[PDB]
């Protein structure tokens, strides 16, 4: 069950990245309503930019290991059925791949790495090949109704969300401000 | 009556009262002593009269009350405040109190307080639940106070400077190295007009010595 509560986990932080993203409209509709009204106060100018700021940085964040959730839980699902298949029926390319693994067991450790890259262009050369033909294939049934939920790629939001990088200085301030906006808040 | 539109009035409110209640003479002495008779002398007729200032406490519990109008001199016009006010209300050093002010009989020379309405501006009652000023944690600056009015004067130029130079938050505490002859006091002017104008909101007092 440990891919069904990653995807749950990745459920979870997707909708958190929801709530905040709602959060965020509301800063920037206030923001257009009081600048296009009559701001005299400059202070509370001043606040709104210092929240909005925060904000944006919080989804940037929030963009950041939303990818990261979501292509931890392809791979663990990946790697999870595919060790599946390759242990129900590893034979077959096990002896069609043999002299490679063979010179893999029992040599040295340089003829170990050395057999890796032969095996890597073998397999290259398979899926270039097979590939060229386009046909569509499905996802595993086991797992087929949890991955169309979150696609093969993610939402463009994430992605161009994620185009700025601050520095880890810039970071740790943008933390800062998080946690003071939450002790504003808390008040 | 209120002693603070009598403190603010110039001497043209003085000689129309001396010429409507029939004073001796109120033109060669201070405006301290003039206020006193002037007040005196409405008061005799037995109206309520009202009273406002700042409230301090003495070595010995003396309870004085100024007035910011007159910057806080030891006229006879200063309210007098019995040590069982204090020990009553809770009222310290720097209070605002507002209330009934009671005529001083013989044997004392200062006006005294009968009753009160308003302390710090707020219910009387309700500032003996306040926290200390000294028991509050201190933060650093958050709220920034910005000196750019928008209204494009020959002085918002300045202020504009001031803003490109350094920024200013509420709760902060700056120092100006400020030789002679420096024109500081335009600048401090244009503060204080900032202050007064982009944020009305906080409370704004300014200090001068000698």
């Amino acid at each position: 069950t440990a891919l069904q509560q990653a995807f749950d986990t990745c459920q979870n932080n997707k909708a958190a990245w929801l709530q905040r993203k709602n959060e965020l409209a509301a800063a920037e509709q206030e923001y257009l309503r009081l600048l296009s009204g009559e701001g005299r106060n400059v202070s509370r100018l001043d606040e709104l930019r210092n929240i909005i700021e925060v904000r944006k940085w919080q989804v940037n964040q929030a963009a950041g290991r939303y990818i990261r959730s979501h292509e931890a839980v392809q791979h663990i699902s990946i790697r999870d059925r595919l060790n599946d298949f390759m242990q129900q029926h590893g034979t077959a390319l096990a002896a069609a791949l043999a002299p490679e693994l063979m010179g893999y067991s029992e040599l040295t450790a340089i003829a170990r790495n050395c057999a890796i890259q032969r095996a890597t262009d073998a397999l290259r050369e398979a899926l270039l090949s097979w590939l060229a033909k386009g046909e569509k294939i499905n996802y595993s049934a086991q797992d087929s109704d949890i991955l169309t939920t979150i696609g093969f790629r993610p939402d463009v939001a994430s992605v161009d969300d994620s185009r700025e990088k601050f520095t880890p200085a810039q970071n740790m301030i943008f933390s800062r401000k998080s946690a003071q906006l939450a002790s504003r808040q808390s008040v | 009556m209120n002693l603070t539109e009598l403190k603010n009035t110039p001497v043209s409110e003085l000689i129309t009262l001396g010429e409507n209640m029939g004073l001796e003479n109120l033109a060669r002495m201070r405006k301290q002593d003039i206020i006193f008779a002037i007040l005196k002398q409405h008061a005799k007729s037995g109206e309520d009269i009202f009273g406002d200032g700042v409230l301090e406490i003495l070595q010995d519990g003396f309870g004085f009350l100024r007035s910011a109008d007159s910057s806080y001199l030891a006229g006879p016009d200063d309210i007098y405040v019995s040590p069982s006010q204090i020990r009553r209300f809770n009222l310290r050093t720097g209070d605002t109190i507002s209330g009934k002010i009671r005529p001083p009989k013989e044997g004392e020379r200062y006006f005294a307080l009968l009753k009160v309405n308003e302390v710090n501006f707020d219910k009387p009652e309700n500032a003996r639940n306040k926290i200390l000023f000294e028991n509050l944690t201190p933060l650093h600056a958050n709220s920034r106070l910005r000196m750019e009015r928008g209204n494009g004067s020959t002085e918002d130029l300045t202020a504009r400077v001031l803003d490109l130079a350094s920024p200013i938050g509420r709760g902060q505490r700056g120092l100006i190295v400020a030789p002679p002859k420096a024109g500081k006091t335009m600048l401090l002017q244009n503060i204080a007009q900032s202050i007064a104008y982009n944020h009305p909101d906080c409370v704004l007092m300014v200090l001068l010595i000698d």
